[PDB]
RNA sequence: CAGGUCUGUGAUGCCCUCAGACGCCCUGGGCCGCACGCGCGCUACACUGGCGGGGCCAGCCGGCGCCCGCCAGGACGCGCGGAGCCCCCGCCGUGGCCGGGACCGCGGGCUGGAACGCCCCCGCGCACCAGGAAUGUCUUGUAGGCGCCCGCCCCCACCGCG
């Protein structure tokens, strides 16, 4: 299976074997477009291609509801940015920015009378949470800017990969930890 | 479009020993199978040229996983009415998928091309239950509601 | 004299047969039946519930 | 068949250089400085679009075959939404007379023959049609 | 002589429609009635508020009107079909109409 | 000016020779629908000279002679003047009254 | 806050323009327009020309992003 | 290599950077016969870019902008299609229209007519709701 | 429930009215005004967008042709018939700009007895660059986006029901 006709999924495994259960790319078909039903049951969610659930998140705020067709694209023309500037398997530096967009600890009240406590971040949630980040840093980069969203979605993937603050999604992972530390 | 007994109003006889029928959203497909050279032919049209150009992989799905050589021999009539695009890709895989697998019918290896098909994508042989809900008075959506302007 | 002053036609006179109302006809299928009139007298008609 | 095996955008492009090169329709240059259709507002900016609108009009009437359809439903085929009001947009069909002309120019030339109800594409413009989509591929 | 009359059964009730499909059929089989041709079903619909006032938060009666309409066709002499409509089961606020 | 012919040639031109000049609803009203006998005979009332009509629109003759209107309770007194020859009355005559808060 | 650049460049830094398109590995119209602060329309066109010298293969080509990488220049 | 700065044509400095079938929309706010395109298209071509419009090819557009039928410009067009005093139809552009507007509003208030008493007070013509939209900058 | 409907009703107690009528009609005008406050909605604030051609996809359910007109619409006939989004190639290209389309001046139609109703053509080019305190709806074919039909109806939907 290429993905967009021109990548496979044999050398993509996630190194971070605490998410490496929640990210499959088994499943994976050319063209992210699979209408199974993803809602239906708890964890059905988990078992889905990483690049179909970037699809879903990519289509937002409503002006831009449905339109898979037109966020698949995006992720093809992102990917081959990914291929021209990184030089690896963009299918591949998706799942290490997935990895890392993930906060592991979280703020959450705990029973308590305003007073949040230090929770911790379940496996899935932090593969749902790191693509969502990644989908809304690039949407609010492209907003009112000649950079296209292909361009800022290909940046912010690239970004987070590494792990550079640059890119949205890492920053509110560690604004997210640090509150989790402090409110331990 | 709406399942009208349209089946051999395209084409007189000419041996279509199938006559499968794959639906998903109010789109049909009767697709009519008889031996050929591999050749697939949706709407009087090259399966490989569809609407969706992004969605053309999508509609050649069944044949690389099953094996262009099974394919192979096939020439395939397919008519698509009622739903819109992209079903009308999802229900032409349905019915490809289905009729290829009738000339095996009830053998071991269509039990096999079955659970091949099933892995890679299951519901590719299997119809798509879900259907459009109805609007319910004092909503715009079939579930949404409208804004209560006091409490 | 009194005719041309008696009933000189403006528009449609249009009325609900069994209420003699002008607002809410409801002719669509040509039965003139009020919308409450015809809540009234729907079993009559046969028009039925799902 | 034929006009399938070439991809339709392929075929029509093609057919608009060999309908303005053959001389065939001959635009009639007082359409050319109108806007097809009461929906849009700006005009076509192509300036040979009488061309490219002539060959994707034929290549309906050829897959229409024998269904022979009016000029009324190519203008229904035309239709877009009308965009730029406060009132929610609607789709509103194409100009009857761009239409019109296009398929007068037809029967004139015998591409296409008159039929019962709407004209529908004669037997000699066929053959121009398919050698063409022939020769594409 | 040899004319081709349309029978065609309007009713609301789909039972009694069937019922004189039934009778329709048998009378007619000899004569070689075609089988019924079902009608799209005509479903009428009225929905209205449920008040005659507009207080409360408006509801809506959906009132549905359905006709189911059997097309009949018989071909042989015109007198044997007109006894053959009294031979059928009388259906009461049940329509059969014959054009030829 | 109006519409190309000068005031005195515009009260001299007769109401369907000014009517290819006028405005679309114009030509509806004095061309294809056409007017009713009541409508004629207000007409026929300023030829007498040397009204509820407020559908009637102003014919050139008409021009220098003030018509009183009804606006549903009072007479409105309307004068007629070149620019406005073709145009309805009842933009002349007013119903309503200032906003006055 | 605009880029001023519209039609055909300026003169003779056009040629300078044009070098530091060659000069990146791979280019996207958006990327020219801001980097040489000189408009995407512009970049459209100027790309055409390098595309046509062979410089840059277009690796995807769509109305929508049009993305190109040099073929070679490695030496 | 070739470009231009912005002319002054039609009392307002027409940008040479914006494409030339649009440069012109914004001529002076008042104008536009083309409607996008048909002034420029009946002369020359359009997404000239503009900043490379020749003169004499600058005055042929001035030419039919001034004379419509002249060039034979179709009289459903035009900013005037009757003239309420000439009797004439042409295109109307730039000052004139503010001028001709003014005797216009100036005709309603001269022969007493709703239209006009509407506009002299502002309350709104053509518009007929007042009671909600009418709130405005909280005044009419 | 003292919720709402006596103004749907040859449903109706009682009071009023009852030929200078509160009967029933007829002409004209209002309900649609508007310093303003508030409730549904609608369209925007753009590039995942606008604009041009091309592909072309429904369902509740459903007529068309030919010719003329810029459209709007018309004439003359007859027996029939179908979306947007999206996809594809161009263009503009971060500029209140070609975003947006409020207003406002001619003009062309329509329907009716009659515009003040609606449609359309060239202008004209408003706020709005993402909305405080608050608040609402929603768990799969759902939300949201996107069309379409019907009810009332001379014309007319930013509405309701589908």
């Amino acid at each position: 299976v290429a993905l967009f006709n021109k990548w496979p999924l044999t050398d993509v495994k996630c190194q971070d074997e605490s998410l490496e259960a929640y990210i499959s790319i088994d499943n994976h078909s050319f063209v992210p477009h699979s209408a199974g039903r993803w809602s239906a049951k708890r964890f059905r969610k988990a078992k889905c291609p990483v690049v179909e659930r970037l699809t879903n998140s990519l289509m937002m705020h409503g002006r831009n509801s449905g339109k898979k067709l037109m966020a698949m694209k995006t992720v093809g023309e992102a990917f081959e940015l990914i291929n021209l500037y990184t030089g690896k398997n963009p299918v591949q530096v998706l799942v290490d920015a997935v990895a890392n967009s993930g906060p592991r600890e979280d703020s959450c009240r705990i029973g308590k009378g305003v007073r949040r406590q230090s929770v911790d971040v379940s496996p899935l949630r932090r593969v749902n949470i790191g693509i969502y980040n990644i989908a809304t840093g690039a949407r609010k980069a492209a907003f009112r800017k000649v950079r296209p969203f292909a361009e800022c979605l290909a940046e912010e993937i690239m970004n987070a990969a590494a792990g550079a603050d640059k890119s949205y999604a890492i920053s509110q992972r560690n604004s997210v930890e640090r509150i989790a530390v402090s409110n331990r | 479009d709406l399942l009208e007994r349209n089946d051999i109003e395209v084409r007189e006889r000419d041996k279509y020993t199938v006559h499968t029928l794959g639906k998903k959203k109010n789109s049909v497909a009767v697709a009519f199978v008889k031996a050929g050279k591999g050749d697939i032919l949706v709407n009087n049209v090259p399966l490989a040229l569809v609407r969706p150009e992004i969605l053309r992989t999508k509609v050649s799905e069944p044949i690389m996983i099953l094996g262009e050589s099974l394919f192979k021999g096939l020439d395939m009539n397919i008519k698509v009415a009622g739903g819109g695009h992209v079903s009308q890709i999802y229900a032409v895989r349905q019915a490809i998928s289905r009729g290829v697998l009738a000339s095996v019918k009830d053998e071991a290896a269509r039990s096999e091309l079955r659970a091949k098909l099933v892995s890679y994508d299951r519901q590719l042989v299997v119809s798509d239950p879900r259907r459009c809900e109805a609007k319910k008075f004092g909503g715009r959506g079939a579930r949404a509601r409208r804004q209560k302007s006091y409490r | 004299m009194r005719e041309t002053e008696f009933c000189t036609h403006i528009a449609h006179k249009r009325e609900c047969r069994i209420c003699g109302n002008y607002n809410s006809v409801y002719r669509k299928y040509g039965l003139f039946i009020c919308r409450r009139c015809f809540k009234e007298n729907a079993g009559k008609i046969g028009f039925v519930k799902l | 068949s034929s006009v399938t095996r070439v991809p339709a955008d392929v075929f029509i492009n093609s057919f608009a250089a060999h309908l303005k090169n053959r001389g065939i329709i001959k635009c009639p240059a007082f359409t050319d400085y109108v806007k097809t259709g009461v929906s849009r507002q700006y005009a076509p900016r192509d300036a040979d679009w009488f061309y490219i609108k002539a060959a994707s009009v034929i290549r309906h009437f050829y897959i229409s075959g024998s269904h022979s359809i009016g000029v009324a439903g190519l203008a229904r085929k035309y239709s877009s939404l009308q965009k730029g009001k406060t009132t929610p947009h609607h789709t509103k069909r194409a100009s009857c007379k761009v239409i019109r002309s296009i398929v007068s120019q037809f029967l004139g030339q015998k591409l296409l023959i008159a039929g019962e109800r709407g004209r529908h594409i004669s037997p000699n413009g066929r053959k121009m049609v398919e050698d063409f989509a022939e020769g594409l591929q | 002589m040899h004319q081709k009359y349309t029978i065609i059964v309007v009713g609301k009730d789909l039972k009694l429609v069937e019922r004189y499909v039934k009778s329709i059929v048998k009378e007619g089989r000899a004569f070689g009635i075609s089988g019924p041709c079902r009608a799209p079903v005509r479903r009428l619909t009225i929905t209205t508020r449920k008040s005659p006032c507009g207080e409360g938060t408006n509801t809506w009666h959906r009132f549905e009107l359905r006709m189911y309409k059997r097309t009949f066709w018989v071909t042989c002499g015109g007198n044997d079909i007109s006894t053959i409509l009294s031979k059928t089961v009388v259906i009461p606020g049940i329509q059969v109409t014959v054009e030829v | 000016n109006f519409r190309g012919v000068e005031v005195e040639k515009l009260a001299t031109m007769k109401i369907t020779d000014i009517l290819p000049k006028l405005n679309a609803r114009c030509r509806r009203r004095i061309g294809k629908h056409g007017l009713s006998m009541k409508h004629l005979r207000f007409v026929n009332k300023l030829r007498l000279r040397r009204t509820h009509l407020r559908d009637m629109i102003i014919f050139p003759e008409m021009i220098g002679m003030t018509v009183s209107v009804y606006n549903g309770r009072q007479f409105i007194p309307v004068e007629i003047k070149p620019p406005m020859v073709g145009r309805a009355l009842r933009e002349y005559s007013m119903s309503y009254k200032i906003v006055s808060h | 806050k605009v880029d001023y650049p519209t039609l055909f460049a300026d003169e003779a830094a056009m040629n300078e323009a044009l070098k530091f398109i060659k000069n990146s590995k791979c280019i996207t119209h958006t990327q020219i327009c801001e980097r040489l602060r000189v408009s995407v329309a512009l970049a459209k066109r100027v790309m055409r020309q390098l595309v046509k010298s062979g410089d840059f293969a277009i690796v995807s080509k769509s109305s929508r992003m049009t993305i190109f990488k040099n073929m070679t220049k490695k030496e | 290599n070739d470009y231009r700065d912005l002319l002054r044509m039609f009392n307002t400095n027409i940008q040479g950077k914006v494409v030339l079938e649009c440069a012109l929309v914004g001529i002076k706010g008042i104008g536009r016969r083309f409607a996008n395109v048909a002034l420029k298209k009946a002369n020359i071509d359009v997404h000239k870019r503009a900043g490379e419009l020749t003169a004499a090819e600058e005055d042929a557009l001035m030419k039919v902008l001034e004379d419509p039928l002249s060039h034979g410009i179709p009289a459903w067009m035009l900013n005037r299609n009757n003239d309420f005093e000439s009797g004439k139809d042409m295109h109307i552009l730039v000052n004139t229209i503010a001028s001709t507007h003014r005797a216009d509003l100036e005709r309603l208030r001269k022969t007493r007519c709703e239209r006009g008493v509407r506009h002299h007070h502002n309350l709104k013509v053509r518009g007929q709701h007042t009671k909600s939209t009418g709130r405005r900058g909280h005044v009419v």
